[PDB]
DNA sequence: CAGTCCCTGTTCGGGCGCCG
DNA sequence: GGTCGGCGCCCGAACAGGGACTG
């Protein structure tokens, strides 16, 4: 066997783990006739080779049809190799995103050919890679063949091409400073600056590059005008798109139905604005079966008719300009969901997108929104490497006001204003000192761990009282339901005094939503007033009407 | 030509295997340029796949420079090799470098480069490079010489630096030396003029050796921030609440602490502004505690074995309170820091400014980093604290979200 | 005192989508 | 078909750790 242009990769088994021996599944005759095909044209290229019985290693195969042609692909079955396999470092850290992408002058795309079957594999590894093809008879033994180069299907064949392409291609990226190579597996989006007719001087001379390592570039996959096809995009001369996107029209809905749906509207969301799929993953929660019919419900169908509506017309994105700066706007789409859109000029939008994870069982916009931010800001430094600027439907007084005096560190970068409504803001706010005239309520509460029942009541300094049975509760249910009382038959001035860490750690953090009902109508109790003191005491020490009360809500 | 010394991790742990987090351009272009160097003069390889081992990379601008710096964030690999840099090759930590007046600060890690590393340990010293939109696959390297910012590094230095540092030594035998990470704290009780005029004194001793930097320090001048009670003439219902409640929580520091007497005019049902007089039991309870305050806690000192633990308070418009111990309500230290840079408009660029301020300090007194307690969420950490850091080590942290109670720290 | 449990947060396992 | 790796989303489950309470 011939030694291949291309340095090879040692690969070791973990300590301790032999090779994988299990037996060949049984193949369909009509998938047999397509391996040994491809079995004896592979063993002629130098690819695969004849191995006896002094090879004691063995492992599944099948093949599977190639979309859009008549050849097949040969894949190995490694899932037991791959556990007994050492570990690898995957070097790719993310996807390209064409709003990333520099206008160049000119453009060339190319896709090599079958990529795996023109790397070597390691020579001392080669054993363990053993498989057997099954013949038309059941009888017949069997041609056993091991693997010369990456096998598809193994944990370490994308891994090891990616890093020896990028050192193949940097003797040219060292001669060609100017030349901008997009690498991502076996594709090769080439751009450059210089003019149309060295551009072409310099691709025969990657292709050439190329082919002395045993690289084959084919002119049917070579692309010299545009528009280009590059990841799943539609790369043109000023604009982008992806390529064109299909929903399912189930008239009877599965869950793994809404699981390719939202699958879908989410891979739209980057350049598509305005996508919700909050009704549509209300639809996953609590489900066990990935074949279980599902009804669409009234929001859910609304949902989807919206959906299907803006995947009708035509968006587009641009390209980074890096002399322009980049501008991140957010809009509040629905309770617990936000977009924004990423541009440099007015309406251009580069890329689009979504943000709807619920944080916590009590927050409020603000948390949201600084929480959406990060996401955003995250995703921009991943594609450009710099933060966007950020126009956001927060006044400047009303963020000023939470970030100064929320007892947690907060920030936000250079952004301004955008009077967009619907706008952020705080519903209600805590005074600082107590409120001279206003009713003060010196509330408690307690239950019983095993009876479950609790009281929960008040005290006030112009003698009012109340004190209410509570069953099925708990001790932090009752210190809130305490509040929620004093809440309701005080003034639109009130002071409370309570003992519950619990409650006052919720209640200071300003929510407007919250998982847990009491915790909403006391919030809605909230925003009904002017002015709201809360106060902490310690419990059990004899302090004001908190222990009068505490003896009342005791039982 | 040099012998490396052999290193091996701690007895049944593997490498680390931590993700590299996206990086900006200002960054990614001064890890290239650093790492085509540093490949060109030998100190770095490039490596492949089968290194299932990795490390985070990002870079920095110590204050007042403009040339960037390569940082490593060697805290997972430091976990794993924590037997080597303490029990053989351990450096003692003087005692007297936190009295001086004046303390300075020497970025050393270049000398690091000058020794080879074990060849069976260059594995676990990976690192991978990204690219902006992932244009390329991941750039990977690993160190072929003592790496800046590992913990063994210093140790392995330590026999070739005490003879770098003996002629001078010598002839200043009342200045006191540490080396801790990639910095070298220089103390002496000259005047600020002769002092720094020493430090160039030395900086040419290291330069005829084969290795720059200059932040000042004064220990001295550091202060502690006690628990303090209001001075108040006119005590009302809420005054009194507040006041009780802190020192219910301060009894847990100071056992003394009594709030019998001052229960006591807590016991009507009364509103909260209105207005309460001490009763002469209780205005005695009151300056007792004031005089209990003042005395330092009882049993309260440093134990060379236990992890050293930081807890870091916003008391907003600029003011920021810290407490350092190793066991609860056991403070071995307490501060607050004011106007750091950043103050009134960023939260993260004073709360990086006080971690390092922290760390430098305990660094100073005790020679060791602290596991911080955060108050800031973890993803909000994570997206800025690079933005400000200035400094070669990196401490531990952990995030929590502890609603304030009663200002025990902050009047 | 040490054990619970009430609550809240994080980490992870598993489904699509996409790319090669 | 029921291969691999990368990334993204959504959900529940498992695990975690603190606070108040009674044995």
């Amino acid at each position: 066997v011939p030694i291949s242009p291309i340095e090879t990769v040692p690969v070791k088994l973990k300590p301790g783990m032999d090779g994988p021996k299990v037996k060949q599944w049984p193949l369909t005759e009509e998938k047999i006739k397509a391996l040994v095909e491809i079995c004896t044209e592979m063993e002629k290229e130098g690819k695969i080779s004849k191995i006896g019985p002094e090879n004691p290693y063995n492992t599944p195969v099948f093949a599977i049809k190639k979309k859009d042609s008549t050849k097949w692909r040969k894949l190995v079955d490694f899932r037991e190799l791959n556990k007994r396999t050492q570990d690898f470092w995957e070097v790719q850290l993310g996807i390209p995103h064409p709003a990333g992408l520099k206008k160049k002058k000119s453009v060339t795309v190319l896709d090599v050919g079958d990529a795996y079957f023109s790397v070597p594999l390691d020579e001392d590894f080669r054993k363990y890679t053993a498989f057997t093809i099954p013949s038309i008879n059941n009888e017949t033994p069997g041609i056993r063949y091991q693997y010369n180069v990456l096998p598809q299907g193994w944990k370490g064949s994308p891994a090891i091409f990616q890093s020896s392409m990028t050192k193949i291609l940097e003797p040219f990226k060292k001669q060609n400073p100017d030349i901008v190579i997009y690498q991502y597996m076996d594709d090769l989006y080439v751009g450059s600056d210089l003019e149309i007719g060295q551009h072409r001087t310099k691709i025969e001379e990657l292709r050439q590059h190329l082919l002395r390592w045993g690289l084959t570039t084919p002119d049917k996959k070579h692309q010299k005008e545009p528009p280009f096809l590059w990841m799943g995009y539609e790369l043109h001369p000023d604009k982008w798109t992806v390529q064109p996107i299909v929903l399912p029209e189930k008239d009877s809905w599965t869950v793994n139905d809404i699981c390719k749906l939202v699958g879908k509207l989410n891979w739209a969301s980057q350049i598509y604005p305005g996508i919700k799929v909050r009704q549509l993953s209300k639809l996953l929660r609590g489900t066990k079966a990935l074949t279980e019919v599902i009804p669409l419900t009234e929001e859910a169908e609304l949902e989807l008719a919206e959906n299907r509506e803006i995947l009708k017309e035509p968006v587009h994105g641009v390209y980074y300009d890096p002399s322009k700066d980049l501008i991140a706007e957010i809009q509040k789409q629905g309770q617990g969901q936000w977009t924004y859109q990423i541009y440099q000029e007015p309406f251009k939008n580069l890329k689009t997108g979504k943000y709807a994870r619920m944080r916590g069982a009590h927050t409020n916009d603000v948390k949201q929104l600084t929480e959406a931010v990060q996401k955003i800001t995250t995703e921009s430094i991943v594609i450009w490497g710099k933060t966007p600027k950020f126009k956001l439907p927060i006044q400047k007084e009303t963020w000023e006001t939470w970030w100064t005096e929320y007892w947690q560190a907060t920030w936000i970068p250079e952004w301004e204003f955008v009077n967009t409504p619907p706008l952020v803001k705080l519903w209600y706010q805590l005074e600082k000192e107590p409120i001279v005239g206003a009713e003060t309520f010196y509330v408690d509460g307690a239950a019983n761990r095993e009876t479950k029942l609790g009281k929960a009541g008040y005290v006030t300094n112009k003698g009012r009282q109340k004190v209410v049975p509570l069953t099925n509760t708990t001790n932090q249910k009752t210190e809130l339901q305490a509040i929620y009382l004093a809440l309701q038959d005080s003034g639109l001035e009130v002071n409370i005094v309570t003992n519950s860490q619990y409650a006052l750690g919720i209640i200071q953090a300003q929510p407007d939503k919250s998982e847990s009902e009491l915790v909403n109508q006391i919030i809605e109790q909230l925003i009904k007033k002017e002015k709201v003191y809360l106060a902490w005491v310690p419990a059990h020490k004899g302090i004001g009407g908190n222990e009068q009360v505490d003896k009342l809500v005791s039982a | 030509p040099i012998e490396t010394v052999p290193v091996k991790l701690k007895p049944g742990m593997d490498g680390p295997k931590v993700k590299q987090w996206p990086l900006t351009e200002e960054k990614i272009k001064a890890l290239v340029e650093i790492c085509t160097e540093m490949e060109k003069e030998g100190k770095i390889s490039k490596i492949g796949p089968e290194n299932p081992y990795n490390t985070p990379v990002f870079a920095i601008k110590k204050k007042d420079s403009t040339k960037w710096r390569k940082l490593v964030d060697f805290r997972e690999l430091n976990k794993r090799t924590q037997d080597f840099w303490e029990v053989q090759l351990g450096i003692p930590h003087p005692a007297g470098l936190k009295k001086k007046k004046s303390v300075t600060v020497l970025d050393v890690g270049d000398a690091y480069f000058s020794v080879p590393l074990d060849e069976d340990f260059r594995k676990y010293t990976a690192f991978t490079i990204p690219s902006i939109n992932n244009e390329t696959p991941g750039i990977r390297y690993q160190y072929n010489v003592l790496p800046q910012g590992w913990k063994g590094s210093p140790a392995i230095f330590q026999s070739s630096m005490t003879k770098i540092l003996e002629p001078f030594k010598k002839q200043n035998p009342d200045i006191v030396i540490y080396q801790y990470m990639d910095d070298l704290y220089v103390g002496s009780d000259l005047e600020i003029g002769q002092h720094r005029t020493k430090i160039e004194e030395l900086r040419q001793h290291l330069l005829r050796w084969g290795l720059w930097m200059g932040y000042e320090l004064h220990p001295d001048k550091w202060t502690v921030q006690p628990i303090v009670l209001p001075e108040k003439d006119s005590w009302t219902v809420n005054d009194i609440q507040k006041l009780v409640g802190k020192l219910n929580w301060a009894s847990q520091i100071y056992p003394g602490i009594k709030v019998r007497q001052l229960s006591k005019l807590l016991r009507g049902t009364k509103a909260l502004t209105e207005v309460i007089p001490l009763t002469e039991e209780a205005e005695l309870e009151l300056a007792e505690n004031r005089e209990i305050l003042k005395e330092p806690v009882h049993g309260v000192y440093y134990d060379p074995s236990k992890d050293l633990i930081a807890e870091i308070q916003k008391q907003g418009q600029g003011q920021w309170t810290y407490q350092i111990y190793q066991e609860p309500f056991k403070n071995l230290k307490t501060g607050k820091y004011a106007r750091m840079r950043g103050a009134h408009t960023n939260d993260v660029k004073q709360l990086t400014e006080a971690v390092q301020k922290i760390t430098t300090e305990s660094i100073v007194i005790w020679g060791k980093t602290p596991k911080f307690k955060l108050p800031i969420q973890k993803e909000t950490w994570e997206t800025w604290w690079t933005e400000y850091w200035q400094a070669t080590w990196i401490p531990e942290w952990e995030f929590v979200n502890t609603p304030p109670l009663v200002k025990l720290w902050y009047q």
